[PDB]
């Protein structure tokens, strides 16, 4: 994931229903400690018998069949951004939520004291903001961190609103220890769906919470 | 079933208003429309499901929220007179076409510069014209509510304690009679023989939805809260 060029970023002013991104990062994520699959639809996904305000079943599509059957029986911890429209879990029964990735083994991945990760925000080429992110997982998913980053920026800097955004472009760059860095565009294509957008989390990319960095790049309208 | 709350609302310009829609049909799609005298029913915002909303045809000035399958809210951050209207909510299954939709009871929303114009109604009952009360064979009572504002009222007829819809002839809609004054009327027809029976009881029930607790009214004058006034009368 080699850095993005200005022309490579999505413009927020070009999104008709950007508030459907807002909802995702403005509200609570779906989190579950030590649970194990219960069912499955496609070969690359796992279904859990967990509940939340709007669901009694959770489906998580993973990277591939391999990763799916890899976590199939293990006791995982779940942390993701769920969506409801177009969330086919079965044929009939509903009240199910869907996400991508957000899975990690629960046993021996927790920390005594939460690990704080510094998030260095740069607005208009000027890194003028820094705030902390916290996690208690040794190996955390980029998704978990990405969410925490956006939940903060939305609440404090109005990254997203139920409508337009004050920023035109934006992205988060993950800088792992001895591995290639990568990033996620904060905005979607002019026409999108939560499900199609959230595929950035499907590869279930995990990071060493102790040796990973986070940089955020924003430009105002 | 589809419900809306509030069903009546008077707001001050520049204030925040929140109309709420609750459904029990478990339909994925929910809608928010507005209706304007003479004009049509227009779509403001709608939703394909929880956690998402979509811009309708006249989204400007409105925000929407779909906290869950059952609830769909319409938020008006900065209320303005142009937003005075009758709002309708609706849930929809399948593709969400009209034949697949179910509407709420509607919500009257009136936005004013200040609430000092809001006034309850004057209700009066009238006995049948001496003329018709001979070579008419039918006695017709008239109930008139007027001097009220805004137009958030209901008029119902009750004879002998039980409600009646037969013979009743209420006006389709409150006719405005002045800038800050509405007027509504209704007739109740019965047989002279019935109207002349001292045992029969006629009652015109009128309800006017007025300011609520949430609404702040300048102390000193009586807060024009909701009223349930009734003009009654006996036979002969």
């Amino acid at each position: 994931q080699q850095d993005p060029d200005p022309s490579q970023l999505h413009r927020s002013s070009l999104v008709k229903n950007l508030q459907n991104i807002y909802f995702l990062y403005e509200g609570d994520p779906v989190t579950h400690e030590n649970v194990k699959s219960v069912d499955q639809l496609l070969s690359h996904d796992l279904i859990y018998n967990v509940s939340g305000p709007n669901y009694d079943k959770l489906k998580t599509e993973l990277k591939n069949q391999e990763m799916a059957t890899l976590f199939k029986d293990k006791n995982v911890d779940i942390y993701g951004v769920e969506y409801y429209h177009l969330c086919y879990l079965s044929e009939n029964a509903e009240r199910s939520a869907c996400i991508y990735g957000g899975v990690t083994n629960h046993e021996g991945n927790h920390l005594e004291i939460p690990k704080k990760i510094v998030v260095k925000v740069s607005i208009d080429g000027i890194q003028s903001l820094s705030f902390d992110i916290e996690t208690n997982k040794k190996m955390v998913t980029a998704q978990e961190l990405d969410y925490k980053v956006r939940k903060y920026l939305t609440d404090n800097k109005q990254l997203y609103t139920n409508g337009p955004s004050k920023y035109e472009t934006g992205y988060i760059k993950f800088i792992p220890k001895n591995k290639e860095s990568f990033w996620f565009d904060f905005f979607p294509e002019p026409e999108f769906t939560q499900s199609k957008y959230l595929m950035i989390y499907k590869d279930n990319e995990t990071l060493d919470s102790n040796t990973s960095q986070i940089e955020v790049y924003l430009t105002t309208k | 079933a589809v419900t809306q709350s509030p069903r009546n609302k008077v707001a001050v310009t520049g204030g925040k208003v929140t109309l709420s829609c609750q459904q029990t049909n478990n339909h994925n799609n929910m809608y928010w429309y507005r209706q304007d005298t003479g004009h049509g029913l227009r779509l403001i915002h709608y939703s394909y499901g929880a956690g998402s909303t979509e811009k309708g045809d006249i989204p400007d000035g409105y925000k929407a929220s779909r906290p869950s399958q059952e609830q769909f809210s319409l938020i008006l951050e900065l209320a303005t007179p142009s937003q005075t209207s009758v709002y309708f909510c609706a849930s929809g299954g399948g593709r969400g076409s009209y034949a697949e939709q179910f509407f709420g009871p509607g919500t009257r929303l009136t936005v004013l510069e200040d609430l000092r114009q809001v006034t309850p109604p004057k209700v009066s009952l009238f006995e049948p014209s001496k003329a018709e009360i001979a070579n008419k064979q039918k006695a017709t009572l008239v109930c008139l509510a007027r001097g009220f504002f805004p137009d958030h009222v209901e008029l119902s007829w009750w004879v002998n304690g039980k409600e009646v819809h037969s013979g009743v002839s209420t006006d389709p809609q409150a006719y405005k009679e002045s800038n800050y004054s509405y007027c509504l009327s209704s007739r109740l027809r019965v047989s002279a023989t019935f109207w002349h029976n001292p045992r029969n009881h006629f009652r015109c029930q009128v309800q006017f939805h007025g300011l609520s607790e949430e609404d702040k009214w300048p102390e000193g004058s009586p807060k024009p809260v909701t009223q349930n006034i009734s003009a009654e009368a006996w036979g002969r």
